[PDB]
DNA sequence: TGGCCGTTTTCGTTGTTTTTTTCTGTCTCGTGCCTGGTGTCTTGGGTGTAATCCCCTTGGCGGTTAAAACGCGGGGGACAGCGCGTACGTGCGTTTAAGCGGTGCTAGAGCTGTCTACGACCAATTGAGCGGCCTCGGCACCGGGATTCTGAT
């Protein structure tokens, strides 16, 4: 039966997923999240659709943008692996 | 709810972030930092909806909220 | 009623790219450029003018502005068409 | 004559800053200097004050037969060296033919109505036949191996090439006794190339350079300019001193008309097109 | 590092003065910058398991902090 | 040539203060490329505003203005 | 010629917290400095703030607003009480 | 028992902290003035409040299908260990130019006075721009053959 090496499918993957634009968080579980951490701020709220929306357009270009640098940080360290301190590492130089 | 943000869900976006291979401990780092994110951001957005007296959040509130945090976004208008 | 610049980035596209469309959430994204751009090159000539004990915004302060604000040919091309734009509607 | 911009390393710009000149397509100080700061600042690598430092120290250191009877007699002998000559007419009128004729009738003698000098044909549009140039000149009795061996070919791409061709033109004709530098379809690398609209007054400032390239290049070596326009401009009008109009007759005979010149009264003169040349009219 | 100052700045204003505070001011900025440039690329030296921070280092920190 | 006044041992000791221990030999040359461009963007900026301001003479509050529209705001040089 | 700046109210709060220290000028200028980076954030949200909601006026509310979104934390729950109880009083 | 190899002590060294004495310039206080802030009165328009309407957010049902969850085998990558060689840290003698202090002058920042061009303001006009409606073509979805590319041979 056939079988891809570890790494070809991945790489299949990264360019199909940077060939496009398309949301890669699930709606439903963004929003109920979105509304739990809402509550803690401010009682009562409502959110317009395009608010939430707008929410998950920034939070994914944020993970992408930091995923860019974690890679990075990586293969600055001679591997391909991203780890825990990969991003440590990057969110520390940036400033957060 | 967090966990709601799944293990796929992260591969795809660490996918368009270049990533070829991936820890078995960066799920739980991403929701931590995904949380973070979120907080500050809601924080703000919903400080701006409490400033004009309504129960809710705009799109405008949002964009506001991001573009106060160095994090500008197109689109929402 | 509620102002955008669609109309105008659409006549700039007809001249740009006269067999050419636009979607609207491209047309959003250019709407919320050009009020980008106009925030940021306004307060910095606000800035330029209170610097300077100044209560008046002249196309001097706009084209200071610009040179702070844009990067290399972006800035001489954009410095351009400004004091061109004057020039011709000056007279 | 010319001032290579050689010698504009003496005066103590850099010599990065003069590769960056003739990356340009600058390669005299002739061409640095005849320039406002802008030309050298927009160029990569060149700030103001290298502008500056270089237009200092540059100002420191800075009737040809057309082989037609008919043709000699509506210029009153032939084109005027120093001067740009325009011919406006539809296609196949015999603009690239008479390029080609001239080309080696501005090699015959003065006494034979020449200039006594080589040709330059600078092609945008494929048309350059070495051919045509070796049966004009044999028509003429001019060696047709000299007449390619005074010309120096090479084919413009683009307007930028067309121009920069100028250029290494300027260098080349110092060498070389020249009379004729011919540029074919000199006006449709300006369309092909900048083919937008909003470019527009890119290929006129491109195209202004080339001209005041082409009357500097007549002037500086007393070569005829000859570019032929396909009609599918004005600015020439200025810039060219006679404008022919050229239409056809059946055949390989064309007719040829004055339609600007302030000199010569706006009239016309039959000639035609042969195998051997651009030779008289015989109906 | 006034002089460095005065021939930058003269390769964009000829015969500019300087008040002696904005020197200075220049000065404390430059400094201020470099030191926490080092910080970041010694933070990179030790993620790759290194003591002697080089030239990849501080690329990898300016390009991370969207300098480059 | 002023950027080679920026010596070998001051880099050090700016590394130092950086927390650095230990330093590869063409970290000096870099260094010296990373503080002339940030230099230059600063100063550009200052010179901008001295020369909206008809002056010839840069003063501490153009380079406070350059640096804070830089993003890297200096406390104690205003008046 | 004459300058003004917030040197005496910046150490007359000096007083108030630490009787006995002082302060050197270069110190008193970063103070200065400080007053004058927080004035110009908190004014520019508020104007922000009045702006996006078609108002022409500045009120505290505008200013307590722009200080929640300045501040972290408790350093903005501290403020707002300060900001509140100067303005109660005042009304008084 | 005698001889080795490892550790802890110490003494010599030495940078750095500590603690005291002289000085010095910069900070803390005074005082004169002047101009910016406070009391008082005015208009007017912006914001507060109340009613309305409608749209757009929330909530629910159902199916259905693609995605998420889970198991498992394995391979390749993380990571630890090791050797080496070379580049960098440390120290020392030499040299180089930074720093400090004085002096001198002139360019140019800064302030003041004057006046004219220029922008706020305001009323009448109107045409550009926006909301709404309609339609058709660009794009998207489907499906099927072609091409590419990967991995085992």
């Amino acid at each position: 039966p056939h079988r891809y090496r570890p790494g070809t499918v991945a790489l299949r993957e990264i360019r199909r997923y940077q060939k496009s634009t398309e949301l890669l968080i699930r709606k439903l579980p963004f929003q109920r999240l979105v509304r739990e951490i809402a509550q803690d701020f401010k009682t009562d709220l409502r959110f317009q659709s395009s608010a939430v929306m707008a929410l998950q357009e920034a939070c994914e270009a944020y993970l992408v943008g930091l995923f860019e640098d974690t890679n990075l940080c990586a293969i600055h360290a001679k591997r391909v692996t991203i780890m825990p301190k990969d991003i440590q590492l990057a969110r520390r130089i940036r400033g957060e | 709810n967090i966990q709601g943000i799944t293990k796929p869900a992260i591969r795809r976006l660490a996918r368009r972030g270049g990533v070829k291979r991936i820890s078995g401990l960066i799920y739980e780092e991403t929701r931590g930092v995904l949380k973070v994110f979120l907080e500050n951001v809601i924080r703000d957005a919903v400080t701006y909806t409490e400033h004009a007296k309504r129960k809710t959040v705009t799109a405008m509130d949002v964009v506001y909220a991001l573009k106060r945090q160095g994090r500008t976004l197109y689109g929402f208008g | 009623r509620k102002e955008s610049y669609s109309i105008y980035v659409y006549k700039v596209l007809k001249q740009v790219h006269p067999d050419t469309g636009i979607s609207s959430k491209a047309m959003g994204i250019m709407n919320s450029f050009v009020n980008d751009i106009f925030e940021r090159i306004a307060g910095e000539a606000s800035r330029l003018a209170h610097y300077n004990k100044r209560s008046t915004i002249t196309s001097r302060e706009i084209q200071t502005a610009v040179r702070l604000l844009l990067p290399g040919e972006l800035a001489k091309h954009a410095v351009s068409e400004g004091t061109k734009a004057v020039t011709k509607y000056t007279s | 004559g010319p001032q290579p911009i050689s010698r504009l390393e003496q005066c103590g710009i850099n010599a990065n800053d003069v590769k960056k000149l003739e990356e340009a397509g600058f390669h005299t100080v002739e061409a640095v200097a005849y320039a406002p700061k802008k030309e050298l600042i927009n160029i990569k690598g060149i700030s103001e004050a290298k502008a500056d430092k270089i237009l200092a120290e540059a100002a420191k250191l800075v009737q040809i037969t057309t082989g037609s009877k008919e043709l000699d007699k509506l210029l009153q002998g032939g084109i005027e060296t120093g001067s740009i000559t325009e011919m406006f007419g539809e296609f196949r009128t015999g603009k690239t033919q008479i390029c080609h004729t001239l080309a080696v009738t501005c090699q015959l003698p003065i006494d034979r109505g020449g200039g006594e000098g080589k040709a330059m044909y600078i092609d945008t549009e494929g048309t350059f036949r070495p051919e045509r140039l070796l049966a004009v000149a044999e028509r003429y009795g001019l060696s047709g191996s000299d007449v390619l061996d005074n010309v120096a070919y090479a084919r413009a791409f683009n307007t930028d090439h067309q121009t920069q061709l100028l250029y290494q033109a300027s260098a080349m004709m110092v060498e070389s006794r020249y009379a004729l530098l011919i540029v074919d379809s000199a006006t449709a690398l300006y369309r092909t190339d900048y083919s937008g609209r909003g470019e527009l007054s890119a290929r006129q400032m491109h195209l202004a350079r080339f001209l005041r390239m082409l009357l500097r290049l007549a002037d500086e070596f007393g070569v005829a300019v000859v570019i032929t326009n396909q009609v599918v401009g004005n600015i020439i009008a200025h810039a060219s001193t006679t404008r022919l109009y050229l239409r056809k007759g059946r055949g390989e005979t064309r007719i040829c008309k004055i339609y600007d010149s302030p000199c010569l009264p706006e009239a016309e003169a039959m000639f035609a097109i042969n195998a051997d040349g651009v030779g008289d009219a015989k109906d | 590092f006034q002089r460095l100052v005065r021939e930058i700045a003269q390769d964009f204003k000829t015969d500019l003065r300087f008040q002696s505070s904005a020197v200075m001011a220049l000065q404390e900025a430059c400094e201020a910058y470099l030191v926490g440039l080092f910080e970041d690329t010694n933070l990179c030296a030790i993620h790759a398991k290194r003591v002697t921070i080089m030239p990849k280092d501080i690329q990898l920190a300016r390009r991370i902090r969207g300098e480059r």
